[PDB]
This record gives C-alpha cells, sequence and structure tokens, in this order.
C-alpha cells in the first residue's frame, strides 16, 4: 500500500517509525525522509523537530 | 516508538 507521511510527501518506502511526541504533526515518518536506521534502542522522534516539540521549548 | 521499518536501499 502507498500513503505519504514524512513532509518528505512522498509515500513510505519502508524504513518508517511514528512521532512519539505529544504533538508532532504527524504520527508516522520515514527514515529515508527523516535521519536514523531501525531507530534507537528505544524511541525516535517523527522528526528532527517532533523531539524538540516534546523537549517543548529548550535551550538544547 | 511504535515503528514500521523495512530497510533501506
Ligand atoms: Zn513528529
Ligand atoms: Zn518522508
Amino acid at each position: 500500500q502507498e500513503e505519504v507521511y514524512c513532509f518528505c510527501r512522498n509515500v513510505s518506502y519502508g524504513p518508517m517509525v511514528a512521532c512519539d511526541n505529544p504533538a508532532c504533526p504527524f504520527e508516522w515518518f520515514h527514515y529515508g525522509c527523516v535521519g536514523l536506521k531501525q531507530a534507537p534502542k528505544g524511541k525516535w522522534y517523527c522528526s528532527k523537530d517532533c523531539k524538540e516539540i516534546a523537549n517543548q521549548r529548550s535551550k538544547s | 516508538a511504535r515503528t514500521k521499518q523495512t530497510a533501506r536501499k
């Protein structure tokens, strides 16, 4: 099945993850869309922001 | 996080 997800505006290639952030515009993003592999041993954030969004206003 | 993967080309 072909469904768009990450801001990439393209379909889910295969390697993906879901935004583990209270917000995260979506809840499915591709690795080719973002940056990672099999997602770190634990949890990944839909996007470089999806994570920062979970931190909620942080100097980091 | 809920993930769905299939390796990368
Ligand atoms: Zn997100
Ligand atoms: Zn994408």
